[PDB]
């Protein structure tokens, strides 16, 4: 419930945001 | 960004708002909505479409089996008998055509099931289904950029005519941009349109009114066009709205007297048009695609939201400008991003298939519109 | 000086100032400005243009070893291939053809470049360049002067008409002079124009309705004028905007149902139109040149400029009369200045060409505006 | 002559506005869904009836 982003959406299809390295 | 609010507003009046519907998103994606379904007439309710199936198919062989007071169908339609034995003076043996004709003779009635109160209460009875089906899908956004605005030895020139120069330009490249969205657009609309296609493609061939064939008016093209109108409206409970044909195919072609040019604009037409058909629906023109065909389709709303279109558009600001002096060169950059479909579930039996497609995908939607088609025509070049 | 600016406001009404992209100086010269691209289809990106150059021209050879997924471009027009070997099923030999074929069966697809950001972002790609470039130029200011106000026994004349002879006499020296610079910018507009030419001249020679070819109704001539227009959306980011044609070319010779007599003189028209055609478009009749042509062709603005044109126009004002009392005869001196050119990028790869010409040099320009075509016409007389 | 004449108002009915995950879409599409779908369950109506006339 709280070990992930939460970034609620506001619509389906919506997305979320993450901080992915460059690798 | 109110500065991308004044450019999109002051720049999308240059492109085909309305051969597509217009819709909207705030997300990297676009949520579209639209109408589709299978049929076009009277009921679409399972108690009635059982008692079609209680009645009769109507197979030329029981079609006199028929006497006064009973219901038959045939294509989903029921019909009522009047008097005894339909169809016994009818000697045409295509029930498609003995029908039509007894409908003409009385010898048939079109039958309404409008009924009392009580037949539903009584029986306490289903109730009709829907027509229509409402999907939804989500396209993504896409971009599009330019890097057009060139300044340098320009931007002297720039401001050399710096009077106009400021605005001028920006103006200038977003006219260039909203070009490529309305061609963007119309490749869409050609992809997605349904072939017109009568006894294997409009009279067993695309028309042809080259040199070859009959150079001779465009009239045989308009007669065409105009029953693109009549596909659309036997196939779908919306008339055509709109039409766009390249120069040669009709701008020009009907100019022999199945187009007038723009005679009026305050009233019924979009300022892009180039002006309506003599049986007009406000007349376009992309000038670009080696095709010179005809597209004839429908858009249309329910209040505010254009629910129905071949082809949706829905752009996503947060016409975005931006420069780059690298050197002397303070060039200025425009970009645009929107999503673009069609209805994905007009190739997907179910939402199986259309979580697996793209209604942006205009490989598969290819040919699939049925708010559209798109007739290929042979001219005398 | 109001009193010129008066006269000005009140006598260029009588010029066909919209056939002509109309910009104003305050220079002995005039700076003009003006649009163009050589090729219109897709983005303009270097990107783009690579990865066209990676895939194919579609040589005849191979337009069928292409499959389902591939990507083909031909005369700059990028298309994707639907289903396998596209082609193969067409027996179509000209390519040109055989692709018109192919897109409308949908064995190839017209592509779209549009894509995430992130696909540009991630390939560090190229952005599109311009499609069209501005143009600038300076053209000398030329002028026209009357001596024609006579007055001496003509000033009792005056006199005796002295109700309202001052002004009378000026409105009329007025008039003429701006009736010799309409002919003027009709004399530019005519060599500027490109000679229309379809498989050697308006189907192998110019039209031709005289007596011994097609003393008709006038039709064909509507006909191929129209396609003109056809040829401006064609070759160009415009549709006409205006048309201009000697009166026994057009203007008269047209008026059997395919002109209209100006029966409203505010409504799509300028007041010193003679009417409009059939297909729109005002309609200025020249009456003055033996040529008995027919031109059609583009004015076009980007804002409050009239940046698009195949001749411009350019007054230079700070309509000057004067009275000169020689001998016994006063008589008003009438001058008209103003700078009147074509766009010399016409005639110029780039700005060491550019800067060897000159936009009012008509010896040069001559059939090369690219925004107009002429038709050449014989009649029968 | 002015004529007189009675009949039963006779009727139709819908089950259309389909709502469950549909309410789930429908309110993803809820700037516009509650109007949206009666107005557009009319237009199916309307049509029908329409046809019957």
């Amino acid at each position: 419930f709280d070990i992930c982003g939460v970034q609620p959406m506001n619509s389906p299809t919506g997305q979320v945001f993450a901080l992915r390295a460059v690798y | 960004r109110p500065n991308l609010v004044a450019l999109t507003r002051a720049t999308t009046k240059l492109i085909y708002s309305d051969i597509v519907a217009t819709q909207r998103t705030n997300q990297p994606v676009a949520a579209f909505y639209g109408i589709k379904y299978l049929n076009g007439a009277t009921y679409a309710g399972e108690a009635g479409y059982v008692d079609r199936e209680q009645i009769t198919e109507l197979t030329e062989e029981s079609k006199l089996t028929l006497n006064k007071g009973d219901l038959f169908k045939y294509n989903n339609i029921v019909y009522k008998v009047l008097e005894d034995t339909p169809f016994a003076t009818i000697e045409e043996s295509d029930l498609e055509l003995a029908l039509q004709i007894a409908i003409v003779l009385l010898k048939v009635r079109l039958f309404s099931d409008a009924a009392s109160t009580s037949k539903f209460e009584s029986s306490d009875s289903e109730i009709a289904d829907a027509r229509f089906q409402i999907n939804k899908w989500q396209t993504a956004v896409k971009s599009r950029k330019l890097k057009t605005g060139i300044t340098v030895e320009l931007a002297q020139d720039l401001e050399a005519n710096g009077f106009d120069a400021p605005n001028f330009l920006e103006d200038l490249l977003a006219t260039e941009m909203a070009d490529e969205i309305n061609k963007d657009i119309l490749q869409s609309l050609i992809t997605v349109s349904k072939r017109y296609k009568v006894t294997g493609i409009t009279d067993s061939g695309f028309i042809d009114l080259s040199y070859a064939s009959a150079p001779e008016a465009g009239r045989s093209l308009y007669r065409m066009v105009c029953e693109m109108v009549s596909h659309i409206q036997k196939e779908s409970t919306y008339t055509a709205t709109f039409c766009v044909a390249s120069a040669r195919a009709a701008a020009i072609l009907a100019a022999s007297g199945w187009l007038k040019h723009k005679p009026e604009d305050d009233k019924y037409l979009s300022q892009n048009a180039y002006g309506f058909l003599a049986n007009g629906l406000p007349l376009y023109c992309d000038t670009n695609s080696p095709l010179d065909y005809v597209i004839v389709g429908v858009v249309e709303n329910i209040g505010e939201k254009e629910i129905v279109g071949s082809i949706f558009y829905a752009p996503y600001t947060e016409f975005k400008v931006v420069v780059d002096p690298e050197s002397l060169q303070p060039s200025i950059g425009l970009l645009v991003r929107y999503a673009l479909s069609a209805n994905p579930y007009t190739v997907a039996k179910d939402e199986k298939e259309a979580r697996i497609i793209d209604g942006g995908d205009m490989d598969k939607m290819a040919g699939r519109s049925d708010l559209s088609v798109l007739l290929g025509v042979k001219l005398p070049k």
